[PDB]
């Protein structure tokens, strides 16, 4: 199957450059365009410009010219683009797409934070029930994650053993400090006889937490 | 670049029924592309040069349309057609695309199920507390939360989340978070999460009363 | 239709 395997989250400050990479597989990587393109949050998708690598051909939207370089590798199957002098409006989740009669395979994005905001680690704060009460046959209890950036963090429940019954939150952004919150809902004579634990990384500040919900 | 206007920016669908949406292109085009957005994912290819299905895609799908006016059409809606639909234009460089169609699954409406937690001890011990509210697995997505301090409406300091529709069972759900100073905290008692949703007349209420 | 496009981007 014909895959693209992007470059991780990233942060710059403004002013600097930045360079995300796309390593390419399961097709002959010299005879197709591939190419980049911008989405913001929220908004439709903004092509870039592209490379063919078999010869080294690029071309650009005429609005990147200058700001964005797109270059290929072929003995690693491996585009990169190159943006310079970032700004706020950079910001943004960037895919590398193959054309072969039309944009038929995509990687999976990178996304780009421009800030000059402290890289800060995560509080991670434990939600359980008052009193340690129920209602029925379940419980929520949940976990809040506060105070980190830039992004991302991962949050996992008993280490990914518990996956069902959760919702995890989309990170909010107030005064560049990500909050972010996640519940898990289980069965009333599982908890809290059996362990809930939640898992926090944040590799930006280099820190994982675990904390045990406890009742009451 | 060509513009290319997508209608309706966003609809809900039921079940078994017929939807089409629409592009618009400010200059003729000889074809369109179609490409489908599943939230948290890449685009993926779903319609080329007008008419033709991209790889995977079921036949409950078509295209059509010429000139500066072109469709697609799902014969019967299915809970995992709910994505994001973008039309695609080559005619001229650089390639531009629709702001999209955002497609929801409309099924039935069901209310939030909603838990209340008090700030925990460590955050105590940090001069910050922070109420939480969850408000999980309901349908429609319109929802309003206000959050009550001994009865007064607390409006500064509320962080609201949300996730799409879930893969499951096709609801919303919703988190809210009040943030006090622990002083603040500690000179009231009764902090009430009030939601507003059309399943309910009155609002849907969790309370709890400081150490009590 | 692959050569058509190639040739756009060219």
């Amino acid at each position: 199957e014909v895959q693209f395997q992007q470059s991780g989250t990233v942060l710059a400050r403004p002013g600097a450059s930045v360079k995300m990479s796309c390593k390419a597989s399961g097709y002959t990587f010299t005879n197709y365009w591939i190419h980049w393109v911008k989405q913001r949050p929220g908004q439709g998708l903004e092509y870039i410009g592209g490379t063919y690598p078999g010869n080294g051909d690029t071309t650009y939207n005429q609005k990147f010219k200058g700001k964005a370089k797109v270059t290929a590798v072929t003995p690693t199957s491996t585009a990169y683009m190159d943006l310079s002098s970032l700004t706020n409006e950079d910001s943004a989740v960037y895919y590398c797409t193959r054309t072969g009669s039309y944009f038929d395979y995509w990687g999976q994005g990178t996304t780009l934070t421009v800030s000059s905001a402290s890289t800060t680690a995560p509080s991670v704060y434990p939600l359980a029930p008052v009193c340690g009460d129920t209602t029925g046959s379940s419980v929520t209890l949940g976990c809040l994650v506060k105070g980190y950036f830039p992004e991302p963090v991962t949050l996992t429940w008993n280490s990914g053993s518990l996956s069902s019954g959760v919702h995890t939150f989309p990170a909010v952004l107030q005064s560049d400090l990500y909050t972010l919150s996640s519940s898990v809902t289980v069965t009333s004579s599982t908890w809290p006889s059996q362990s809930i634990t939640c898992n926090v990384a944040h590799p930006a500040s280099s820190t994982k937490v675990d904390k045990k919900i406890e009742p009451r | 670049q060509i513009v290319l206007t997508q209608s309706p920016a966003i609809m809900s669908a039921s079940p078994g029924e017929k939807v089409t949406i629409s592009c618009s292109a400010t200059s003729s085009v000889s074809y369109i592309y179609w490409y489908q957005q599943r939230p948290g994912s890449s685009p993926k290819p779903w319609i080329y040069r007008t008419s033709n299905l991209a790889s995977g895609v079921p036949v409950r799908f078509s295209g059509s349309g010429s000139g500066t006016s072109y469709s697609l059409t799902i014969s019967n809606m299915e809970a995992e057609d709910a994505a994001t639909y973008y039309c695609q234009q080559y005619q001229s460089y650089p390639p531009t695309f629709g702001a999209g169609t955002k497609l929801e699954l409309k099924r039935t409406d069901a209310a939030p199920t909603v838990s209340i937690f008090p700030p925990s001890s460590e955050q105590l011990t940090s001069g910050g507390a922070s109420v939480v509210c969850f408000l999980n697995n309901f349908y429609p997505k319109d929802i309003n939360v206000k959050w009550k301090i001994d009865g007064s409406e607390r409006q500064n300091g509320v962080l609201n989340s949300w996730t799409d529709q879930d893969s499951k069972d096709s609801t919303y759900s919703m988190s809210s978070t009040l943030t006090l100073t622990k002083d603040e905290y500690e000179r009231h008692n009764s902090y009430t999460c009030e939601a507003t949703h059309k399943t309910s007349t009155s609002p849907i209420v969790k309370s709890f009363n400081r150490n009590e | 239709f692959k050569e058509e496009l190639d040739k756009y981007f060219k």
